[PDB]
């Protein structure tokens, strides 16, 4: 029962993972232990999720008069230096300045195959916000054709501090 | 092998 | 099981619910069935936990010869429209302007005993900051005359929209 | 099942 | 328990 590691990319092209296994055999010589090195091969179909199984029957060790243990693979999502993956949607924060949230805003966002698309914002943003770009996300594995959304999820960045001028300011423009 | 999905 | 619903008030004080119970029951003959109510009786102690259970042996359906089956309650927290419970502690949502996050507030925190305390704030706040507020929380279970804490929760509320003359102003105030 | 209310 | 490692 084995953590197998997968990319956000590796998800969403698919890929080949070839994991060497050392299991113990009985030799042609029914009374000895040998060490035998045999390579997996698993096929990693474009937008699968993590917890999907892959068993290779009977790939455990070998020595005694009983059926060797089966090797069952567990797909795992590993973290991502740029998305959170949501099911098939992807998950973009975007990290902007309380300016920016207020006054107007364009996102470049980044895509999966690595170009970038620029989000036009004219409105208020608000802490915690998320706009859909749709077809963005990672293909729906029964129907790879088809892909799920890019979400941008807002944080504001709020200034350290406000000097007295400034606040002086705001006490004119922003409502009670 | 055998898959097991989710 | 069946839930049992208690307020962060009954958690905070401890509090004696009664519950009225409709069961069937085998009557004299052996062969016929009448419905009788029956008052139950739970003493719920001071920062019982949700999941808590509470058991009346034989309660259930008596139909024939078999045993009746127990009755097990299970204590849920009741929604409460002011507080958030979080095991010992309480979080309070606290909804603020804007203005107020950038230029400074009191925030009058509500206590489970029905004070206020009020906190003053004159820094920055941030979309969602916590200030704790200890000893305000409820009773620890194990050891009743100790409490938790009570964990104001900042929610930054923002303009619907900013004209352009304000939006003129913020842009040489806030920092880029 | 029985039916149970709060009184 | 056998081991389970990663190659090409």
């Amino acid at each position: 029962t084995h953590d197998l590691r997968v990319s956000l990319e590796e998800i969403y092209s698919g890929c080949t993972k070839k994991m060497k296994i050392s299991h113990k055999r009985l030799n042609p010589d029914g009374k000895s232990i040998r060490n035998e090195d045999k390579i997996l091969t698993i096929e990693v179909k474009k937008g699968w999720k993590e917890g999907t199984k892959i068993t290779f029957p009977k790939e455990g060790d070998q020595t005694s008069n009983n059926i060797p243990a089966d090797i069952v693979f567990v797909l795992k999502d590993k973290p991502h230096n740029i998305f959170k993956r949501d099911g098939s949607d992807v998950i973009y924060p975007a990290r902007i300045s309380l300016r920016e949230a207020l006054c107007g805003c364009t996102v470049n966002v980044p895509t999966l195959d690595g170009r970038t698309i620029p989000v036009v914002f004219k409105d208020v943003i608000r802490p915690g916000m998320r706009r859909k770009v749709p077809g963005e996300g990672l293909p729906l594995p029964k129907t790879p054709e088809k892909r799920g959304d890019l979400i941008i999820e807002f944080e504001v960045i709020f200034p350290e501090r406000i000097p007295q001028t400034s606040r002086t300011v705001l006490e004119q423009v922003l409502p009670i | 092998p055998t898959i097991e999905e989710v």
